[PDB]
Order: C-alpha cells, then structure tokens, then sequence
C-alpha cells in the first residue's frame, strides 16, 4: 500500500550541523517526521539522526 | 480461444520531483509470508 | 519477476545532471543495447517477416526438423523491465530497504553510492564534481 | 528441530554461533526491527502482526 510522500535529505538551521538518517528517508513534511521503511510517520527524531556534513540547497539541507 | 493478451508490467511508478525535495514511495501494510523453494541437497543413493 | 517489482522514476530524457546516460530509450531497446545487438552477428530470427523474408531468397523453419521457439517476451517488454530497472537504479540504490522506495535524482544517487564505498565524504564531492 | 530452537537466539546474532536463548516473539521483533526498519513504536503499537 504505497503512499508517495516528500523528503529532504536532512535539516539545518542558523548554525549548520545536520541530521539524516538512521537509517531511512526522510524526514518527511507534516512537520518533519520519520517512520520510514516501511510504515509512517514518527515524532521528533532524537535518535533517528547521525550528524553528517552539510550539503547544497541550503538550510534543509539537500 | 481468446488469445493474445499482453499483460506487462506494471510497476507503481513514483514520479521524480525537481527541487531539494524528492518523493518516495513508503508503504502502509505488512502482509507477510510465503512458502518458498526446495534446495535438493542429495540424490537417492 | 525478481527484476522489476518496484518502482521507476520514470524514464525522462534527463536522468542525472550532468551524467550523459546512453541507457535512455530513444523511442524500446535503448542505445547501448542497440550497440550490443547490432555488433553481435545473428542470422536469425523470423516472426512473420523472416520466414517469408528467407522464402524470398537460420533454417529453423525450413528443415522442420528443428524449430526455434520465441523467447516468451517481446523485445519492447524486456526493454520495459530493464528500463524500469534503470528507473529504480537511483532511488533503489539508496536503499534503505529492497524494495519500498524511492525517487531521488541519479546524480545524488551516485554521490551517495560514491560516498559509500569510495568513502570520500561530502567535501570532496562538493569540491569538486566533474567527476 | 534444534535448528528451529536456534532460530530465535541465533537470529540475534551477535556472532555465529556463541548464543543464546531469547523467545521467538522478541526474535521477530528484532528481525522485524532490522530490515523492515520500522522501529519500536510500531511494533509496540501495535502487535497483531
């Protein structure tokens, strides 16, 4: 039962450490939620996030 | 009798978005389980 | 059936920016597939044009005798499997599970596939590409 | 049958084979937590699965 939702790819702020992913994608919208493979969707992440380097499409964080 | 159907394929094609966001096809239901294959191991001796 | 299952991008003339992919279907049997079907020397097959075409003149249809059966799938449809497979290269190559995903552009798929085992992290693929 | 016994504990793993005795239900919540990477809130709420 497939439901097409939207990424990023991660997050940033005024300061730039990132998130994404432990291990599955995204970071949806409504608001930024994370039950990924398979069902959906979690709360604020808090253990669903390694913190890699920033990338392009700045501040959220693609 | 009543030949010639061409029944392919067809995968549920998620569409590719343009910008910093990118769509993804996560599911909703588990639905486990199958019996699967025999692996033959021997002969009759 | 263990090839396709899920889920193409689909085939748009721009896969990856800018990775010139020959594997696009021009439109149905893509270009590299056209090279390795033209350069391979097959004197066969006949499917309502090659029997008559040889009658105008391999002999799977003249000794009979032996007889070659068709390969269960028309070429446009094997092309459809592997073209949806090329669609699923980018998103399925992510992963995070096979297969319940995705639609990610091909360029970012090779920056994560390249980030993985050629374990050069993000500062090299940022500065620079061309790669 | 000893292989079915070792399904639960050996399917954990953390090494083959120097382990274990874990009930089969929790073995499928960790085996299910693994690659169907639905973490603990889904298998808690709910089972039946």
């Amino acid at each position: 039962n497939h439901i097409e939702v939207v990424s990023a790819y991660g997050l940033c702020d005024a300061a730039n450490p990132t998130n994404c992913i432990a291990p599955v994608n995204g970071y949806f919208i409504k608001t930024n939620n994370t039950r990924i493979v398979d069902e959906w969707s979690y709360t604020g992440s808090s253990f669903y996030a390694p913190e890699p380097i920033t990338s392009l499409n700045t501040k959220y964080v693609a | 009798m009543r030949l010639a159907s061409i029944a392919f394929n067809h995968p549920i094609q998620v569409d590719q978005l343009n910008s910093s966001y990118f769509k993804l096809s996560i599911p909703t239901n588990f639905s486990f389980g199958v019996t699967q294959e025999y692996i033959q191991t021997t002969i009759q001796k | 059936a263990s090839v396709k299952s899920s889920q193409s991008s689909p085939i748009i003339p721009g896969f990856g920016g800018d990775f010139n992919l020959t594997l696009l279907e021009p439109v149905a049997r893509s270009a590299i597939e056209d090279l390795l079907f033209d350069k391979v020397t097959i004197a066969d097959p006949g499917y309502m044009q090659g029997y008559d075409d040889c009658m105008q003149q391999i002999c799977a249809q003249y000794v009979a005798g032996y007889k070659v059966l068709p390969p269960l799938m028309d070429v446009n449809m094997e092309a459809a499997y592997t073209s949806s497979l090329l669609g699923s290269i980018a998103g399925v190559g992510w992963t995070a599970g096979l297969s319940s995903f995705a639609a990610i552009p091909f360029a970012q798929s090779i920056f994560y596939r390249l980030n993985g085992v050629g374990i050069t992290q993000q500062v090299l693929s940022e500065n620079q590409k061309l790669i």
